[PDB]
């Protein structure tokens, strides 16, 4: 048996490579981006967004973050999903982002996913898989975005259920707000401190 | 055969978060322990990306950003499989490259070293890995650099990776150094990485026998991913 | 290809059939050498036994016996492969086990050591092997038992097996221990086969990462048995 | 290359595992057998039976034996067979017992075997082929039955001949008896001492 | 003999509070370096327990909690010697134990791991240590389980013990392993331990010679508590 | 010389061992508890309770608490207590308790502890040791709980003078309480964080 | 303390019984396997031996059977320590032993080697072992001596002793040699034994503080039975 | 722990030392031997005789043999006896005996001994314990000598119910006979081939 390659930092030019449009490099025809809305996409079209703050309150302007989630009906967009079901053709699923060099502030443009299967018959709440690169971060950090707005669905989330600290699920759940018609989620991460977001080892 | 979860990531075998040698680390890593979960389908399905999207010299990084003439620097071919840790090959999965040109220069706003920048060289691309986890590229060595952490800090020559394959869970980006650089001894970003033997893991390994007689030198550089279980009782997962 | 004989068992690779530390072998062995002959139609061939007789537990011993409850015990999975000695995998050989529960009993009308009888547990499992030689069961771990050889005599845990697979001449019965049991090295049963290699080679291995989070362990156990040669030349069989 | 895996004792409880029913486990809806004959069989039916003695002549009530045979024309139900007959489709070749607790008899209910090419363009002489596993027995016994019926077939056969002791030919040949209506052959098995049974390696 | 102070405890030779690798420590360490005092009487006694309140079956977890038949699992035998770091025998020191049954499982409500509950185990059990320093109890053996630090962690088997001494200084909780026990070498918390020889210091042996035939094996284990130091010139504890 | 056995957590389950009346596990007669007060015992009868809190606030459910004590007089029930008066006769001086499964509290009846002296002549001022094991905790955790109503005592202990932060040293003070008649003494341990009582190696 | 029987007998440590290099065993072994049973009060107990029946000169072979004078040949003393495998000491045990004289002659109707015969003395002497387990007795070194084995075959110096303790089961006759005897390399006698650590423990060591300045030299030889295990539960023995 | 002392045969001269006043040697004042009646002793008497034979049926000349029994009540004359019983107080329970030379003959002259307790309740038939000491015997011979007219008990003893061979069970049976008033029982041991006596690891 082989052991897994091990991870390094992203490093402070992670767009270089991960976001080259960004970065003013046109090397590629197709980039790949933060909108997963394509205009044939079924549902509700929904706006994710926020900061990454250090341990001091700073907000990150070089990271690099990736989301993964269902389609409207809850079904990946992946040769793994076993429900059987037929997934939203015009859809991929995931998106890359980086913050803005100036703000911090990263957003994508998706659709609120369905609900997923848990394990053993259960079903979780609605949620988005994230995941955080960075100069200083030396593995890739996971968490979830759950919707406020799900609060009943929220409530039986194994996953969620699954954190002892009723004070740290908090940090897993975006608020809901609505700018000019436009449904906002905000999502602000706490890498380190006082309400430092949960992170999973997945 | 029916798929179970992936094999629990072994912590030993990676950085810690916390690592007070690489400075930048010492605000930007969680107090808390992290919470491991049970993998659900979220954790076992990722993207797929086609083939059709890719150009011609999306791989090619001598070429993919020239304009007036060849990027300077020593010409070099990458290649090498991407596994899972049972041995299986991983196919299709798209990986990701990024590095500094051959003067350990960067072509982003942020980096003013005095490393002379190359009009001919961009320094990143792309490729799906093949049915038999198989992938190959073209670049220009990069050479080492500065960078602030202690004053006279320097990175041995790298290229930046990121893979993106079966499952979410095995969702890796790293780094790969080159055979004999002696600079990969004295790294901090490097001995974040606990034993000898992983560290061992991200060196690349001169190939003689596949150099290009007068035009380019090749190294091997293998990649494992996290693998899948197979589940012959109860299937949880769902 | 042409098939020829089995190649010669390497009698030095066996126990002896007189192994005066286990006591019973002193009234239960030939005085004579046995009688080699060359193989026939009788030795190469061996029956075909149709999965379609199996029941859906035969290798489920944790629930093929199960009435009111599970059984009390150590859940693990055994798996691993059937090869021959030239390394060719064993397709469809018929695999029975048969072992003590979790506190040394056996579920036999002879067996009245104290050890607690498992009212859900029975014992006996079989199985036939893939196309790729693959075997995997699931079981309580048995526990060690006292037996009269010397008055204190004590068997390490160990799990009986049989194979039927392509040739009569392959036909092997054997028994299988644990990594690390103590009593492996003090055991005359063990002990009858002449060298320490051998004697690892009964030994399964923990194999930590097919482990089964919240469920169950896992164990990894390979096994050869004799091959076939090819003819290129006299096919002198008929 | 590799190195067959060493061989151990059956041990006592050796039909908890090959025989339950008969230890009074009922895990298996299908259960092998010491009866080869099928309703459709063809050949004449036989019953073969005996008693195995250890050394000092106490027959073993914890011994499992096991015969492979061919079927009434000389062909093994086997995909090795390669004399481009057709076998009878309605035989296994194969059965297993064990002895009586109280008695040490054992038996089986098959049919005579036909003759089999033997090597060389040779023909052997009808036989069962026979092993033994017991509690002692550290490795499988292998040994042969043989017609008292079928001499001049035996005075030909290339395995009988091969040993040199005339003697000890005599040990692998059952006696014909005829229980009402039914021909059954006595085959003792003596494991050590005078009269020891010729065993094989094969 | 006028006895002065207990030697000081060798932090060196004990787990440091925080533990990263075990979760559960991270929040509840202290931040604060502990205080360390000069020893007064509240430190240098302790209570005392009297053997007439021991019941005839309390060092028996085989039998102690069995109400219609025996518990399942090896039966074994635990014993040895308690002495203090001076080498003194400790006696009348109050030895109490817990341990999960032979399928790993505790008979806690929290405990919910799918391993069978045994209706004729309980497993606790206590004792106190004869004028020699010597203790010995009955058990089953337990299985290893699974528990959640990294989701597919399994502690190895182990029995939880605990002593009250002649000085509130020696009070110790802590736990002993079997030897051969692969889990061994991968339990973090076992590996919280600093040293090799001090983890090794859990280890209890198999004593074979001490084994019961037809009944019970058995394993040896001493345990070393903290010594007090005579005084020979000024006795300032008061 | 021999080096100390090492210590390990208690793990969640430390009250099967510990507390098994409490775990519904009826295997002994006679059973440990918090109750150091027997009829004849002398001295002012007090309630000390609390609860221990991990580094984010939340209470552990799963703590075990020991505590050891003086008698009234100042003197413990121990072979080793040197000064040559009589122990009160119906004083154990140690008792045991776990938190509340749902609650998080502890609690102890016992009686309020006579003064002890201290080395070289001083005098410490009353106070029960007190030890606290869980799962996540390595070694047993000491402390000393002293009453805020012995604040002439307490400003004259060696012990407590001997912690430099003032701030520090008030962690240590239980405060004192009647409900409806009962002496009450509140003591909250706080494990980690701010206001993090007190620890001493001993 | 109840005791329960003694230590089962570790046959690996003692010679077999068939043993071809010693000839004479060839027809005086047996054939079948011991059968081991179970110990009784037959086999746990032993006879007394009172001390008043011995007499003052039973453990000085130099003087018991001296007539006209000293017998001729090397003064010495032996001493040492019976006790059992569990390092207890064994008291009041009837030590007896018998040797050749210094010419390797024993007196016996049977030895006609041509080693003369000495007059003054005997070759027998007998001692109980006291509270600490100690003996000690005086004789004269025996030479070496052919016997008929191969025709040249010659035993290395030695002194035959029995002993009878506390239970039957502890019943042991062997032979003690001398440090440096080089003969003892070459006895096939001693050979039957098969471990070379075994074959040490026959080997009496030179013990020169203890030599008797203008008198005697001394070998120290300890002795160790088999030992007896306490019993804490059930009592089977009856 | 340590190892047992390694056994090795008692040689030739063995009764040098065992039965010096035999091989002529008066050293001894007070001598060990095969008479184990003495005046007062209580029981019946009987005598017990026979030869010890090798593998090719010569009786052993050079042969030491001992016995251990019971007295008349089956208590032994040994502090390790538990029975609570007193024992005869004229019975040391002990002999020893050589063969005699020319003929090979030896014997004991003793009591019969009464029945002993077996484990866990049971009870033995009467039987005396006996070792054999030889050249060509590495490790002295443990076997015991039951009657046959103990018919009755002899059904019902643990250890001979033990040996599954009833062939060799009989191997342990002395024949009473009636020489001229004296009840005599003889018992010759074979060590080797047919009819081999049985032997024990005690
Ligand atoms: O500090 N920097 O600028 C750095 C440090 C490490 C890198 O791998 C990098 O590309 C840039
Ligand atoms: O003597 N027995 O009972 C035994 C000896 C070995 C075995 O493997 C067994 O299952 C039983
Ligand atoms: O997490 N648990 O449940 C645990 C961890 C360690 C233990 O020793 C235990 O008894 C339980
Ligand atoms: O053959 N002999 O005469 C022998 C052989 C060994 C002896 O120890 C002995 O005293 C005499
Ligand atoms: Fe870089
Ligand atoms: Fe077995
Ligand atoms: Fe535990
Ligand atoms: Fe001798």
């Amino acid at each position: 048996e082989l052991k897994e390659t091990p991870s390094q930092t992203g490093g402070p030019y992670v767009h270089i490579g991960l976001l080259p449009k960004q970065a003013n490099i046109e090397v590629f025809e197709h980039n790949l981006d933060n909108n997963l809305v394509q205009d044939n996409t079924q549902g509700q079209r929904i706006r994710l967004e926020g900061q990454v703050f250090d341990g001091l309150g700073l907000p990150l302007r070089d990271v690099l973050i990736e989301i993964w989630q269902a389609d409207t009906n809850g079904v990946y967009p992946s040769q793994a999903d076993t429900q059987g079901k037929q997934v939203d053709p015009n859809f991929l699923g995931w998106g890359r982002t980086g913050a803005d060099f100036g703000t911090g502030f990263w957003s994508f443009n998706t659709i609120k996913p369905g609900a997923v299967p848990g394990r053993k018959g259960s079903t979780q709440a609605p949620h988005i898989s994230l995941i955080i690169f960075a100069h200083g971060i030396n593995i890739g950090l996971h968490t979830r975005v759950y919707f406020d707005d799900e609060a009943e669905a929220n409530a039986k989330d194994p996953v969620l259920n699954s954190i002892e600290w009723a004070t740290r699920r908090q940090t897993l759940v975006a608020k809901r707000e609505e700018r000019d018609g436009e449904v906002v989620y905000r999502f602000d991460i706490r890498i380190q401190g006082e309400n430092e977001t949960v992170f999973f080892d997945i | 055969i029916i798929w179970g979860a992936y094999a629990q990531r072994n912590t030993e075998d990676h950085p810690p978060a916390y690592a007070p040698g690489y400075k930048t680390s010492v605000l930007r890593s969680p107090k808390n322990a992290l919470i491991s979960i049970a993998e659900t389908l979220s954790e076992v399905t990722a993207p797929h990306f086609s083939a059709d999207k890719f150009g011609p010299k999306d791989n090619d990084l001598i070429l993919n950003y020239a304009k007036d003439g060849l990027p300077i620097g020593e010409r070099v071919i990458v290649h090498g499989y991407v596994r899972d840790q049972f041995g299986r090959p991983v196919k299709n999965a798209l990986v990701e490259v990024w590095q500094a040109n051959a003067s350990g220069r960067y072509r982003h706003p942020n980096d003013q070293y005095i490393g002379a920048m190359d009009p001919n060289f961009g320094g990143c691309g792309r490729m799906l890995t093949d049915d038999n986890g198989y992938y190959v590229f073209r670049t220009i060595k990069p050479g080492p650099y500065p960078w602030r952490n202690r004053i006279n800090e320097w990175r041995p020559a790298h290229i930046h990776f990121s893979l993106i394959a079966d499952g979410w869970a095995q969702r890796l980006i790293s780094q790969f150094y080159f055979e004999g650089d002696t600079l990969i001894d004295s790294c901090p970003i490097l001995k974040t990485i606990p034993s000898e033997q992983q560290r061992r893991a991200l060196i690349a390994l001169e190939d003689k026998s596949n150099f290009i007689e007068a035009d380019s030198r090749c190294y091997r550089f293998d990649i494992t991913l996290r693998g899948r279980r197979a589940t012959y009782f109860e299937n949880d997962l769902t």
